[PDB]
């Protein structure tokens, strides 16, 4: 078993601290979600081939540009997170996140991961995005972006159902073992 | 950690933590706002025993078994001990906190009704002086710490045989060298966030609501100064590179 280093970015609102919780658990919390996640190792088998990822966050590090580098080092796979509720966090991705990532992970692949997805055909949300004259954000438009940004691919998820979860992370092992 | 602390902080919650008929006595707010304190708490148990791990497992096994080169256990682990000293000190007030809040005939059922008065006391004076002199020191020495350990694992064989030898164990599975230093780094980043949580659930008794507002504050003002006082720090970099910045 190869170990390999995950570090998932995006805005506080993304949804990245609930995905690293529900993939770690294997389970969406039914009694208390937690606020904050410290680490991980997960075993993965992906293709045949056994890795421990360590999982790491970047949550409450988003106001704080000289801290925030610190959990870059020795990346083997980049998260890349936005949610599908909310365009605003999709508009950060490429000249905010992307040149970051690029500076500090050069050559390291970046999984642009579409959040939230149980959220696209939502009534709620549906009519709160509408008096900000806005959608949810269509499969296209996250494929789009990942083309643009030079993603290694494009992923969509809900950690609140589970789906998607798991290909996600398989994925990222697949990504972190590439030349 | 101390098998009676662990046991108090086994479960994934305060509402698993205390009995159930303990439980039914609180209403929906209260159970939400013990939920986040516990949390705090427990999170802040793991951190000092990361600290533990880094100065009793990895440092002084490196002194006592090791024959390294002078500074170099201290490049490996930078301001360790004064870390230490400043969360095991916040976890002892946390801890004697729900203590006292203990029900006669319990070792178990608590309710922390006044935690803001000691996040701002952790937070303003003396203790932030010192919070932020300490992490501004260790966040500055981040990546020579990194860079020297990967030196050290790549050339030196008995240091390598010490690293596999003391991480085998499966309690040390998300505690490696680099792994440590990356939880502590992260660790003040997690203050904010657990603090208004539970200010979000506090609104019951003003005082209270106002005492966490200015804790939130004073933590942000900390976390601020921290970062503008970081510079990474290169081993055999030369003045030139630095005066040009
Ligand atoms: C001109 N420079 C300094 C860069 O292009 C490097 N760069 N890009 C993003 C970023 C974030 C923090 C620090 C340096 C960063």
């Amino acid at each position: 078993a190869i170990r390999k280093k995950l570090v998932i970015v995006g805005d506080g609102a993304c949804g990245k601290t609930c995905l690293l919780i529900v993939f770690s658990k294997d389970q969406f919390p039914e009694v208390y979600v937690p606020t904050v996640f410290e680490n991980y190792v997960a075993d993965i088998e992906v293709d045949g081939k056994q890795v421990e990822l360590a999982l790491w966050d970047t949550a409450g590090q988003e106001d704080y540009d000289r801290l925030r580098p610190l959990s870059y080092p020795d990346t083997d796979v980049i998260l890349m997170c936005f949610s599908i509720d909310s365009p605003d966090s999709l508009e950060n991705i490429p000249e905010k996140w992307t040149p970051e990532v690029k500076h500090f992970c050069p050559n390291v692949p970046i999984i642009l991961v579409g959040n939230k997805k149980d959220l696209r055909n939502d009534e709620h949300t549906r009519r709160e995005l509408a008096k900000m004259k806005q959608e949810p954000v269509k499969p296209e438009e996250g494929r789009d972006m990942a083309n643009r940004i030079g993603a290694f691919g494009y992923m969509e998820c809900s950690a609140k159902t589970k789906d998607g979860v798991r290909e996600v992370f398989e994925m990222a092992t697949r990504a972190a073992l590439q030349a | 950690s101390m098998e009676m602390d662990e046991k108090d902080f086994a479960a994934d919650s305060w509402s698993l933590a205390v009995d159930s008929s303990f439980l039914q006595q609180h209403k929906k707010e209260v159970m939400k706002q013990q939920d986040v304190i516990y949390e705090l708490i427990q999170t802040e148990l793991h951190h000092v025993r990361t600290l533990k791990i880094m100065t009793r497992l990895f440092r002084t096994g490196m002194l006592e078994e090791l024959h390294l080169e002078p500074g170099v256990v201290q490049g490996l682990f930078p301001c360790v001990d004064e870390l230490s000293d400043i969360h095991t000190r916040f976890l002892s007030q946390l801890l004697e906190r729900r203590r006292q809040a203990l029900c006669p005939g319990s070792t178990r059922n608590f309710v922390i009704h006044r935690l803001g008065d000691l996040l701002i006391s952790q937070f303003s004076g003396p203790s932030a002086e010192q919070m932020c002199k300490t992490y501004s020191e260790f966040c500055s020495r981040h990546s020579k710490a990194l860079k020297l350990y990967k030196e050290l694992y790549a050339r030196d064989k008995r240091f390598q045989q010490f690293i596999r030898k003391v991480t085998r164990p499966a309690v040390l599975k998300r505690h490696g060298v680099q792994e440590c230093i990356l939880l502590v780094t992260q660790r003040i980043t997690k203050y904010p966030l657990l603090i208004s949580r539970i200010l979000q659930h506090s609104h019951g008794i003003e005082e209270e609501r106002q005492d966490l507002t200015t804790a939130l504050g004073l933590v942000k003002e900390l976390l601020s100064n921290v970062d503008e006082g970081i510079y990474q720090l290169e081993k055999g970099a030369r003045l030139q590179e630095i005066y040009n910045r």
